[PDB]
RNA sequence: GAGGCCACAAUAACUAGUGGCAUA
DNA sequence: GTATGCCACTAGTTATTGTGGCC
């Protein structure tokens, strides 16, 4: 079968991304995988006149602990975004977020047998590095649609629906959504009947879980105290004052009114009636779904994460600062372990609800993250990410979120 | 025969049309002889009017391809990083073969040849000159190293497959060949390699002409079983220029890979700011001391050993003070594979546990580059000091494999702030203010016991006054104190207990906090009518706003 | 035809984002 | 009223100089 032509935008150059250094055990694992992929025609060795490059990694498989190859096409995906979103975009069903159970299925090997436009193959170049720069570096390029390129599901889309039209008529209230190399299968059935309803699909493809409505935003719960000190009120005011950037009806005027004069931090302050009322109004604003926050499809999603201690992490998903479309907590290892699981959890939620992955703001140094993230990565996509500090008030605020 | 590599010009570009300047009759005579011979061997060919390109003959690389190079496509670049010697493995027998006719042995892509045209001018320059183009990779052309290396890799692959146990490293025009064979069997393998290469026209020195170890390579001296750096001479001068000092820091940084404990921070300070290269710079006595120690380090001979892949790597770090750390990597005690240093060049208030964790991250990355695996660390810090710092810190990290080693100076937290306000201790509300225009500022406190103080400062900032204010509260309080500030800057510096930094104010503050026995420190937002904060704010902003 | 090329380091410059302060 | 500066944290970039090399 012939290939769909693909082109970068006229000013665009191909990806020239530097390969991060790999451990010897991952280099050896990648040499095996690639010589097997070459023996099957899926990749070919390339010469030095190809200047492009994309990073390659080794991650462990979901099922087995055998090694798996991850090519980080984030840069190529950005450079081909007209192709895989406008020209051949895949629509996202708003019903998927409402199923009781959603299953994730790996349909990655489907692309292995569709050829890639010859004029585009040079842009898929990657390099298996060597220890200590002792040998030049083994260069390949793709002959078939690559896993991890967002062009692959778009190109394979008309083939994909033809495979699924039978299963969709038979089961007409099951939603199938595909994002990159994954199938998201949503059903309101119960668990035992759901797991059989996917095996019928797992056989239909072979011939050729998530609980979204359990995802629930928790309210902020303020301290309840029988006796308030100056210190307690000062701490509460700093948090509520900051939080008014989220909830504009929050007020601290009556609480600040109680802190008259140069008081000792442990002095007890009885709450006047005006104070108790401001506080009670504040509690009500907080245990009510925030308003004026609505998803904008023309904007990037952003996920921020705070380290809370004792293996606890809070996160927010937003597009404009303080306008959180979603917030939550992730509970338990090491920091990088937990942080990589949080990122994959949040990205999966974000794929189901909006069909996009968010750009992550991570509270870790870049170089530590780049050294260790593949030690626990199991996904086939890689979200964009950057590295930030955490302001103390941010952490202190989302620490108040009610535990589920 | 060696097959050509297709090479293109950059999109939208034509080839060079650079005019050739006239030359002396002596230069033309020598060029004619050189080119007549190159033409006989088939490396260049005479061309005529059909070719519109030109590149100047090199004026003291026969030809200067700077323009062609700008117009040539990019390549996957060859030998980006060099091996580090500590990543090599010990070998019984080692050989280096320099390939004599390397570029001359590789044909140039036929449709690219026309862009390499050049002219030998006539002596009168009233008659046209002799024009040529290259048939092989030209010396100096951007593409030749990457194409030659790629050709050499395909040539070497059959030989490597039949000789799994022989290491061949290709470096420019040289092959380094290592084996564990006794020298007699090694030399038999060397000659087979020479024969393999000669079938493609690649010539190499015979046994009588091959160099014997040690090999000089990239400033290293490589032995079969060890490596060192070639000698390191530090000039002895009474007066130092900026350029002299730059030369020192480069030699000292080069030495620090094998000479342990090198330090440069005090010499680096002397290079800050404007400075013409000739300006003589007076050496600080701290510089003079550190230069002194470095001279004593470099008096003793040292060497590195090679990597035994069957043993664990071990990295050990020592604090050298003032933000400087030093490390050694070995697999057997007292036999370093390499050493290095780590310095936080920005004069920040980094915590010592945090500086140490960056040293570890630097060493971990370097160790994956050189050996393909991470070492086990021995760190001058107890497991509980490390645990309390990181579980109290907003940032994630992870050091997978380390252990305490009791070699001082140990890393330890100097004080711990309270998490709850102290009963019966005086509450200080502190504040500062400054004008940007005049650099005039004030710092002070007011107290629940009725006390208060304001001090006026010159050549100061909003940031320093907030620290000054905390200085004052600490200075005039008892051994237990609650302090309330609106500067998250000043609070973060204190919570992130700095090492001895450059700011004398911060060191003074850290000293005061050691001597205290209970300090609770709290933040409140400014301009909210919070009592205490409001009174002191009125005090320090009087002659300022 | 005033030299380029690689790694590393230092310096200078442009820094940008987040955060409390602070200007207006 | 959106812009500025001061410095902690986070992330860079193009230039110079130096060390060790290569043309
Ligand atoms: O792995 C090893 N071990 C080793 C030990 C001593 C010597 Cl002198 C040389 C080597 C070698 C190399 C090389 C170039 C980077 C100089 C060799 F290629 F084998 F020669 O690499
Ligand atoms: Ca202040
Ligand atoms: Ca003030």
């Amino acid at each position: 079968i012939e290939t769909v032509p693909v082109k970068l935008k006229p000013g665009m150059d191909g990806p020239k991304v530097k390969q991060w250094p790999l451990t010897e055990e991952k280099i050896k694992a990648l040499v095996e995988i690639c010589t097997e992929m070459e023996k099957e025609g899926k990749i070919s060795k390339i010469g030095p006149e190809n200047p492009y490059n994309t990073p390659v990694f080794a991650i462990k498989k979901k099922d087995g602990t055998k090694w798996r190859k991850l090519v980080d096409f984030r840069e190529l995906n950005k450079k081909t975004q007209d192709f895989w979103e406008v020209q051949l975009g895949i629509p996202h069903p708003a019903g998927l977020k409402k199923k009781k159970s959603v299953t994730v299925l790996d349909v990655g090997d489907a692309y292995f047998s569709v050829p890639l436009d010859e004029d585009f193959r040079k842009y898929t170049a990657f390099t298996i590095p060597s220890i200590n720069n002792e040998t030049p570096g083994i260069r390949y390029q793709y002959n078939v649609l690559p896993q991890g390129w967002k062009g692959s599901p778009a190109i394979f889309q008309s083939s994909m629906t033809k495979i699924l039209e039978p299963f969709r008529k038979q089961n007409p209230d099951i939603v199938i959504y595909q994002y990159m190399d994954d199938l998201y299968v949503g059903s309101d059935l119960e668990i035992g009947q759901h797991r059989t309803k996917i095996e019928e699909l797992r056989q239909h493809l072979l011939r050729w879980e998530l609980h979204p409505d359990k995802w629930t935003v928790q309210p902020i719960v303020l301290p309840e105290k029988d006796s308030w000190t100056v210190n307690d009120i000062q701490k509460l005011v700093g948090k509520l004052n900051w939080a008014s950037q989220i909830y504009p009806g929050i007020k601290v005027r009556q609480l600040c009114k109680l802190l008259r004069g140069t008081k000792a931090l442990t002095e007890v302050i009885p709450l006047t009636e005006e104070a108790e009322l401001e506080l009670a109004e504040n509690r009500e604003i907080l245990k009510e779904p925030v308003h004026g926050v609505y998803y904008d499809p023309s904007k990037d999603l952003i996920a921020e994460i705070q380290k809370q201690g004792q293996g606890q992490w809070t996160y927010q998903i937003y597009q404009e600062p303080f306008k959180n479309l979603k917030t939550g907590k992730y509970a338990r290892t090491n920091d990088v372990k937990q942080l990589t699981e949080a990122v994959q959890k949040i990205t999966t939620e974000s794929i189901v609800i909006w069909g996009k992955t968010p750009k992550f703001k991570l509270p870790i140094q870049k170089e530590t993250w780049e050294t260790w993230w593949t030690e626990y990565w199991q996904a086939t996509w890689v979200p964009e990410w950057e590295f930030v500090n955490t302001p103390p008030l941010v952490k202190l605020w989302y620490q108040l979120e009610k535990e589920p | 025969p060696i097959e050509t590599v297709p090479v293109k010009l950059k999109p939208g570009m034509d080839g060079p049309k650079v005019k050739q300047w006239p030359l002396t009759e002596e230069k033309i005579k020598a060029l004619v002889e050189i080119c007549t011979e190159m033409e006989k061997e088939g490396k260049i060919s005479k061309i005529g009017p059909e070719n519109p390109y030109n590149t100047p003959v090199f004026a003291i690389k026969l030809v200067d391809f700077r323009e062609l190079n700008k117009k040539t496509q990019d390549f996957w670049e060859v030998q980006l990083g060099i091996p580090h010697p500590a990543g090599l493995k010990k070998k019984k027998s080692v050989t280096v073969l320099d390939v004599g006719d390397a570029y001359f042995s590789v044909p140039l892509d036929e449709d690219f040849r026309k862009y390499t045209a050049f002219t030998i001018p006539s002596i009168n320059n009233e008659t046209p000159g002799i024009r040529y183009q290259y048939n092989v990779l030209p010396q100096g052309w951007k593409g030749s190293p990457a194409i030659f290396q790629s050709s050499m890799t395909k040539i070497l692959e059959p030989f490597r497959k039949q000789n799994p146990d022989i290491v061949i490293y290709q470096y420019m025009d040289d092959l380094y060949v290592g084996s564990d064979l006794e020298i007699g069997q090694h030399r038999t393998k060397i000659e087979e390699l020479r024969q393999h290469l000669l079938r493609w026209g690649l010539t190499t020195p015979d046994k009588k002409h091959q160099k014997e170890p040690p090999f000089l390579w990239m400033g290293y001296e490589l032995h079969p079983d060890k490596w060192t750096v070639q000698p390191i001479v530090l000039p002895e001068k009474d007066s130092w220029t900026v350029n002299d000092i730059q030369k020192l820091v480069g030699k000292l940084n080069w030495a620090s890979q094998i000479y342990p404990g090198i330090k440069v921070r005090q010499l680096c300070k002397l290079l800050r700011g404007t400075k013409a290269l000739t300006e003589v710079i007076p050496l600080t006595e701290e510089a003079e001391l550190e230069l002194a120690e470095n001279r004593e380090i470099l008096k003793e001979p040292v060497h590195g050993v090679y990597y035994d892949p069957s043993k664990d790597l071990i990295a050990e770090i020592q604090k050298q003070g003032q933000g400087q750390w030093t490390y050694q990597i070995y697999q057997e005690p007292f036999k370093n594979l390499k050493t290095g240093k780590y310095a936080r060049m920005r004069g920040a208030h980094t915590n010592d546990v945090k500086q140490l964790t960056e040293a570890v991250q630097k060493i971990t990355t370097e160790s994956i580059v050189i050996w393909g695996k991470t070492p086990k660390f021995k760190l001058p810090i107890q497991k509980e000091t490390w645990e309390t710092w990181w579980t109290e810190y907003w940032q994630a990290t992870w050091v997978p494999e380390w252990e305490f080693v009791n070699t001082p100076p140990l890393v330890k937290l100097w004080y711990q702030l309270e998490k709850e306000p102290i009963v019966g201790a005086e509450t200080f509300y502190v504040d500062g203010a400054a004008s940007r225009e005049t650099k005039l500022g004030k710092a002070g406190y007011v107290t629940n016991k009725g006390r208060q103080k304001v001090v006026t400062l010159t050549d100061t900032t909003n940031q320093k006054t907030e620290l000054q204010a905390i200085h004052l509260a600490l200075q005039d309080s008892g051994l237990e104190v609650n302090i309330v500030t609106d500067s998250q800057y000043a609070l973060g510096i204190i919570q992130a207990q700095p090492d001895q930094s450059e700011s004398e104010l911060v060191n003074q503050i850290i000293e005061q906090l050691i001597k205290k026995e209970k300090v609770y420190l709290a933040w409140v937002p400014a301009h909210k009518g919070i009592g205490g904060n409001e009174q002191v704010d009125k005090l320090v902003s009087a002659g300022i706003r």
